[PDB]
């Protein structure tokens, strides 16, 4: 159902949508242990969106 | 362990290092939430240091090359002359 | 140290480290291969 876009986030749902699939995709392609996982900024330190 | 139990005792690849990674772990126990990336990272690096010392061990403490070299030599024929030879003088031996 | 002082933290540092039987061997076999 078209209904359900989320209409807060409607207008950054495809923004929002492209960053999903490209981490998707970072995180699903075998990526070689790429230094960019940097053991700084650790997601639970990062504020989360909320 | 395993090796230790019948080798001399050669000290732990990472020797006084195991104490340090026993600290971290410490730590890692005083963090209030779990992360498994840190302590991948951890382990990633005992292991990488354990896999190194062991590397260095099996080819130049234990010739894995020449065990190698032997058995190309005899189980993959790669003494072929040397095979040939033996086949070519067994030969009335081994038709049997 | 193990249990001998009070505000003292490390005489215990060794035993959050190691487990209590493994913590005793450390202990226990080096003065006792050194004498051997």
């Amino acid at each position: 159902r078209q209904h359900t876009m989320v209409s807060f986030l409607k207008p950054v749902l495809k923004q929002i949508i492209m960053a999903g699939k490209s981490m998707q995709l970072l995180k699903n392609l075998q990526c070689a242990e790429s230094t960019t996982c940097q053991a700084g900024a650790r997601d639970a330190e990062r504020k989360s969106l909320y | 362990e395993n090796q230790n139990v019948n080798l001399t005792r050669k000290g732990s690849i990472l020797k006084n290092q195991e104490d340090t990674f026993a600290a971290e772990l410490h730590r890692l126990k005083q963090q209030p939430l779990f992360s498994l990336v840190d302590f991948e990272q951890v382990v990633d690096r005992i292991r990488s240091t354990v896999a190194e010392h062991l590397w260095k061990l099996m080819v130049e403490e234990s010739d894995l090359l020449g065990q190698l070299k032997i058995i190309k030599d005899f189980y993959l024929l790669g003494r072929g002359e040397l095979f040939q030879a033996f086949i070519d003088t067994a030969q009335h031996m081994l038709k049997t | 140290p193990q249990v001998q002082s009070a505000a003292d933290e490390t005489a215990v540092q060794l035993s959050e480290l190691l487990t209590l039987p493994v913590l005793m061997k450390r202990s226990i076999t080096a003065p006792l291969a050194a004498h051997i």
